[PDB]
């Protein structure tokens, strides 16, 4: 009855994605070195730079503003 | 000849642990126990 | 032709003339009749060039060859 378990993994590794293949490759190396696998646990974001926008552009969240802050020792 | 019917150390068997590269098709191979 | 070269051999050097006729007849499988290649002693990786150009007309050729070599293990194959 061990063939069913043998065939069980076979049908799983066949359908496992490339993301899993990349993920297990890293985790195999981490446990080889000794690092904890937990912690390795993608970027659906789009960013751009707005040099000197007009004073009317709305301020969305997660916006980083570049600043020229005056010299503290001045 | 029978006619063709119209209708129908001990090595363990397992996948190699460390695939050297991504895309290496996993084949069930004879493996050492240790 | 140089894999297992028997210079003092009448038969092996006779195959050279047969290969010339195939080259004259426009045959790409001219190396076909050499004793080493026919026995499997030598293959050229230039055959992988032909497997890619054939894929323009036979998109299954790469998958079929890999399934024979076992380079991809489809369940039930």
């Amino acid at each position: 009855a061990a063939a069913e378990w043998i065939s069980q993994q076979r049908l799983s590794l066949y359908r496992r994605s490339e993301r899993q293949e990349l993920s297990e490759l890293v985790k195999n190396r981490m446990k080889h070195l000794g690092l904890p696998t937990t912690g390795y646990d993608h970027q659906n974001t789009l960013s751009y730079v707005l040099i000197n926008p007009p004073p009317d552009t709305r301020l969305e969240p997660s916006d980083i503003v570049y600043l020229i802050r005056s010299d503290p020792l001045a | 000849i029978a006619p063709v019917l119209e209708l129908a150390v001990e090595y363990v068997k397992g996948y190699p642990p460390n695939s050297p590269y991504i895309g290496s098709s996993p084949t069930l191979c004879h493996l050492l126990p240790v | 032709r140089f894999m297992q070269f028997r210079a003092k051999d009448s038969y092996s050097l006779a195959l050279s003339k047969l290969e010339k006729r195939e080259r004259e007849n426009g045959s790409n499988l001219a190396f076909m009749f050499r004793l080493p290649f026919a026995a499997g002693r030598v293959f050229s990786i230039s055959m992988l060039d032909t497997l890619l150009y054939q894929s323009f007309v036979k998109d299954y050729m790469i998958t079929i060859t890999r399934l024979l070599l076992g380079l991809d293990t489809t369940p039930g194959s």
